[PDB]
């Protein structure tokens, strides 16, 4: 199987903040 | 031409006629992230942009180094002990030997590009202060010696990326034989010789150490000329002065560190040739 | 973050490809990759260390 | 499957089945002219071009200096006396301090590029020689010593601009105390071990002072790797030899100058980080 597309990516300015996370769940 | 309350020109030449907290920013490879920044100061409402053709000056194919250049360098800390009156950074004066930037700007003769500052300084709720970061355009600043003006040299009044500081008061540079020629600008002056209070007319963010602990600007690139030589005019000018002094817990030592992350953004130069090796010490 | 939820503060996770000196100091860090984590209320930060390689595997 | 003069397949992996003179050139703010250069050589046929992302190694976006590094750099020259057997530039290891390329490679960790080298000697009607450019890719060379093989130090198998000289025959490192640990290699084997005549295999041009006073060629970027690290592995090298010895009006002491003019095309770097401070003296 062909792994997942590195798609492409630019500048952001976003408030999402993925990078941040929790890992007391587990998850 | 009847206008409202007969208006004819008689003369070809016009000059005759008659008259919120959460936040995250990724330039290039660098990424920034501050859960308590009280949103962004983009100066003027303008976003930086690169040289649009219709406002060309020069001819040469721009060089825009893109990723490489256009990244968040964090320029050295300074702490805020309780009698420190101020520092003040001059752009792109400060990007000088930081990355590729420097090198594209002593390279290239003619260069423009906008800023985005993060100003970083963090502290418990058990502490107390304020800090007012302005992004002064054309900063100047006030000379030392009252027997001469505009008399600073090169060197003092380009520190780089260590900066300056404000004094709390003026102290003529009395010695006549070999003048400092360094600036000496009084902290509530601004330097410029105006009043700190009116300096909020300049783009400006307040680190208030109860509400936020970053400030953000977003610098266009303002002058009166499209492109302009990096290595001589300084077109910003940051200055972090504090507002409200530092206190924690009725300690007279109270310290905490300011950082600075400046990263260029669409910056583009012209005008390759020999690099620039400056005198700066 | 393991640590009191008072403590408040910040670091720089920085990953830096192979071919240089190492890292020593905050100044050389931040030239590669990196990533600027607060501490204040999320005790977790993710660096997605990216995939630079001039081969398409590396050796175990 | 009954193919023409039964195959089946058994097994589920693949590996298991059986079996002209003028020319002028611009490069960003440089150009190069040449009213007697005798047309061009694309090295196989293939100009150079950006990664494409179909066959991308790495995530990281690519830092493609573009102007400010696809230049035509003019490397030292060197006089072409008659007692002169070669010289060899290793490529890009030759353009490292060179303007801000050298600083784009030191800086990033992964860089590409292809090159257009054009090779400049000019001679009078009454001079008499030709010189022989092979753009030898994967250049090696042969060791000094003959007590252990592939013993070159780092700082000896990369002269940098000031290139490397063919000795006419070879001589042992004798020195079995401190090795010289430097390359040692013989003209007509080309340095590689093979012969000089076959050498023409390689993409080549000929520098006959009675026909054609330049060389040009384009050299891609080939390699195992789609981009690789620069300050390690020397995709391409450059080996000049004289086919023919130089001679002039019966004098037994003719010199003519060879410059090389090297330009980066199609350069594409990643990695960025603190910058390679190589041990080169």
């Amino acid at each position: 199987d062909a792994l997942p597309n590195t798609e492409a990516s630019g500048p952001t300015h976003s408030k999402e903040i993925p990078a941040l996370t929790a890992v007391e769940t587990g998850a | 031409q009847v206008s409202s309350q007969t208006t004819i020109n008689y003369y070809r030449d016009s000059a005759s006629n008659a008259a919120d907290r959460v936040l995250q920013l990724t330039l290039g490879n660098s990424t920034i992230t501050a859960q308590e920044a009280a949103n962004s100061v983009v100066a003027y409402g303008r976003w930086p942009e690169y040289l649009r053709d219709s406002e060309a000056n020069p001819v040469d194919q721009p060089t825009e180094p893109e990723v490489a250049a256009c990244r968040f360098y964090t320029l050295d800390t300074v702490s805020w002990t309780k009698e420190s009156r101020g520092w003040w950074w001059k752009l792109p004066d400060a990007l000088r030997d930081m990355g590729l930037f420097g090198q594209n700007m002593y390279y290239h003769y003619l260069g423009r590009s906008g800023y985005t500052v993060h100003v970083q300084c963090n502290a418990s709720k058990f502490h107390q202060g304020a800090l007012g970061v302005f992004a002064v355009p054309e900063m100047c600043l006030a000379g030392d010696s009252n027997t001469t003006t505009m008399h600073t040299s090169y060197q003092n009044a380009n520190p780089g990326e260590k900066g300056g500081t404000f004094t709390g008061t003026f102290t003529p540079d009395n010695n006549q034989t070999s003048p400092a020629r360094r600036f000496c600008p009084v902290d509530y002056l601004l330097g410029n010789g105006t009043l700190l209070g009116n300096a909020f007319v300049f783009p400006h963010q307040i680190i208030n150490l109860r509400t936020n602990n970053c400030a953000t600007l977003v610098l266009p690139y303002v002058n009166s000329l499209s492109i302009d030589s990096m290595v001589k005019h300084n077109n910003w000018g940051i200055a972090i002065l504090p507002l409200a002094p530092l206190n924690f817990a009725s300690e007279s030592s109270p310290e905490i560190p300011i950082t600075l992350t400046i990263a260029p953004m669409c910056c583009e130069f012209n005008g390759l040739r020999n690099i620039t090796l400056p005198r700066l010490q | 973050f393991c640590g009191s939820m008072m403590a408040t503060g910040k670091l720089l996770v920085s990953y830096a490809p192979p071919g240089a000196d190492p890292p020593k100091k905050r100044k050389e860090a931040m030239l590669g990759t990196h990533v600027i984590w607060d501490i204040g209320l999320q005790s977790s930060c993710t660096m997605v260390v990216p995939w630079i390689s001039n081969t398409t595997y590396r050796l175990t």
